[PDB]
């Protein structure tokens, strides 16, 4: 799912790669803990 | 959402509704999306062709449309054999 | 050439290191929990 | 029978099976042949052409 609006409901994971083993998730919009969005948190990824 | 009475009927070996059509949706797939939300309104005619169909054989059992986008309207109205999350059973049913 | 002295402080420390953990945690790190009746090691989400 | 038509050996490896996976069940149907429902003759198999 490549767009906000895209990202909901819910979906499948699979433990260790199994197709027959899965897990019911619910997908969320995800925005990265350090990144470029303005000059503070540029400055931050900088940092790290 | 519509909340149906479920009464219980011989021919169907659970509790089904005459009033409307229950829709099965892929667990995968979001409800409430553009192309979901608009195939349920133009769907949502088909009632009327099920009730009619019924109540001309009364001995008939269960009639589905299958829609390309995944959904699935059927009649009479019942309650999925595998609901998705609700107990740690999970569904994996496509129409398609 | 003239860090050859750190060189061998480094070798015989990493020696002398190696030996003592051979002698405390040897054959320690073996036992893990499985699910019960299974060979499929137990873990949550982000635990290695 | 409302039995599923069963192939081969079912062979099932316990040990690498979670509890809580839920594994899918089946999809196929039962196609169970004339010939495989009785005993067969050569009769029955011309009758069934
Ligand atoms: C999907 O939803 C839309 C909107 O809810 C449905 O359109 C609606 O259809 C009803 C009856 O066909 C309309 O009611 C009528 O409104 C007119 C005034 O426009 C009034 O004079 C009539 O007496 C009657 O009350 C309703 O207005 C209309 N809504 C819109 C926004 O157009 C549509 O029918 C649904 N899909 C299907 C397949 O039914």
């Amino acid at each position: 799912k490549m767009t906000e609006e895209e990202c909901r409901g819910y979906y499948y994971v699979y433990k260790d790669g199994d197709p027959t083993q899965m897990e019911l998730r619910p997908r969320q919009w995800i925005h990265n803990d350090f990144h470029f969005d303005n000059v503070l948190s540029a400055m931050m990824s900088l940092f790290t | 959402r519509i909340k149906p009475v479920f009464i219980d009927d011989a021919n169907f070996r659970r509790q089904v509704s005459y009033q409307h059509a229950a829709v099965h949706i892929p667990t995968d797939i979001y409800e409430g999306s553009t192309i979901v939300l608009n195939e349920l309104n133009w769907t949502s005619a088909l009632d009327d062709v099920f009730k009619k169909n019924r109540e001309e054989d009364p001995s008939l059992l269960w009639q589905v449309f299958g829609s390309a986008t995944g959904l699935a309207r059927y009649y009479p109205a019942s309650p999925w054999v595998d609901n998705s999350r609700t107990p740690n059973k999970i569904d994996l049913y496509d129409v398609r | 050439l003239p860090l050859f002295h750190i060189a061998l402080l480094v070798l015989f420390m990493v020696i002398i290191y190696a030996i003592i953990g051979l002698e405390l945690f040897k054959g320690k790190m073996h036992k893990t929990c499985y699910y019960i009746g299974t060979d499929i090691v137990a873990t949550v989400e982000n635990e290695k | 029978q409302p039995k599923p038509i069963g192939v081969g050996i079912p062979t099932i490896n316990l040990r690498k099976r979670r509890p809580n996976v839920q594994n899918p069940k089946s999809q196929e149907p039962v196609t169970l042949d004339f010939l495989d429902a009785e005993l067969e003759n050569d009769i029955k198999v011309e009758i069934r052409n």
